[PDB]
């Protein structure tokens, strides 16, 4: 049994549920895309196709976002494992630590810090998405 | 998505003063008496909406112990807010706030916002630092101060809200 990693797994599943909804409507939107492409009152339907382009856009923003949220939770899990492993290694005294023990202890500390690093890289790239959305949606 | 902008914050202070439990109650509405010292550094997210604005809080939690002080220094620079946490039940923690501020000057870029909290005020019984001492010290530096308790959810909100705004005001005003 587990304890409030629970939250991580329920949330991961919900993220893939809504991911699933999203590429569902990506498929639908794409097919209406080529139907109306086949078409070309025509002014009204051009308005509608405009709506659909807006829709593809919104769906991509949400999709790339969900993909990030997913890898966020995967990293959080990996971090949890790595961390508790380093601590179990740290309970033994330094006097009892040989080269194998010391070095692999070492190795998991650095892997841990690197995982934290990538978490932050996702925060930052998530931000570049926020700012680009502001920038080109500025015309809208 | 939801956030207009995100601010990087930093929690520093002697080990055991409760930085991690403070961040834990802010982000999770919860507390755990169990003492598990931060290894290296961590960070957690909470998005807030003040001034009709949603801001993503990326809150870095430093390890108090000198072992990692080295590593923790690395993350002072990007910080856009910093909270110096001392323990009311320990005065030596209170006196090291000077050491932490020196660390801030050596590594954080001078523009940083700053705030001080005396935590574990949930029980006065073993208080060794009077609240008046803390405030006059903060005023000496000019930065805002507050006592808090992660056990009792006192001012954790309050604190994070105000430092978050002061960085807002400072940066949008610029
Ligand atoms: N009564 C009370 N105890 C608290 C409060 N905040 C933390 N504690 C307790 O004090 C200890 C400090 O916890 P912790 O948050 O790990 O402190 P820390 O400053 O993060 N330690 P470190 O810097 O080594 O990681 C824990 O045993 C915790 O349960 C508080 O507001 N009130
Ligand atoms: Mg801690």
């Amino acid at each position: 049994m587990k304890q409030e990693e629970l939250k991580r797994l329920y949330k991961a599943q919900a993220i893939q549920r809504q991911l699933e909804e999203v590429e569902e409507r990506q498929r639908a939107s794409e097919i209406q895309g080529v139907r109306l492409e086949k078409a070309l009152d025509e002014a009204q339907l051009l308005q509608e196709w405009f709506k659909l382009v807006l829709e593809k856009n919104k769906l991509m923003r949400y999709e790339s976002e969900l993909l990030i949220m997913a890898q966020e939770l995967e990293l959080e899990d990996h971090q949890s494992r790595l961390e508790q492993k380093l601590r179990e290694k740290m309970l033994k005294e330094e006097s009892q630590k040989d080269e194998k023990d010391l070095n692999e202890e070492q190795e998991v500390f650095t892997e841990l810090m690197q995982v934290i690093e990538q978490r932050d890289k996702l925060v930052d790239s998530l931000e570049e998405q926020r700012i680009r959305e502001k920038a080109e949606d500025q015309h809208f | 998505k939801t956030y207009d902008y995100l601010f990087k914050l930093l929690l520093i202070g002697d080990s055991g003063v409760g930085k991690t439990c403070v961040l834990f109650r802010f982000s999770e509405d919860a507390f755990n008496s169990t003492f598990i010292s931060t290894i290296g550094i961590d960070f957690k997210i909470r998005t807030i909406e003040l001034d009709g604005k949603r801001i993503k809080l990326q809150i870095w939690d430093t390890a108090g112990q000198e072992r990692f002080r080295t590593i923790t220094t690395a993350y002072y620079r990007g910080a856009m807010g910093i909270m110096l946490v001392y323990d009311i039940t320990n005065e030596k923690s209170f006196d090291n706030i000077r050491n932490w501020i020196r660390n801030i000057e050596e590594h954080a870029s001078a523009d940083v916002e700053k705030m001080i909290l005396g935590n574990k005020c949930d029980v006065n019984d073993k208080r060794q630092v009077s609240k008046e001492r803390g405030e006059k010290l903060a005023l000496d530096y000019g930065i805002k101060f507050m006592e808090t308790s992660a056990k009792a959810n006192i001012n954790v909100e309050n604190a994070f809200f105000t430092l978050a705004r002061d960085i807002k005001a400072k940066m949008d005003k610029k």
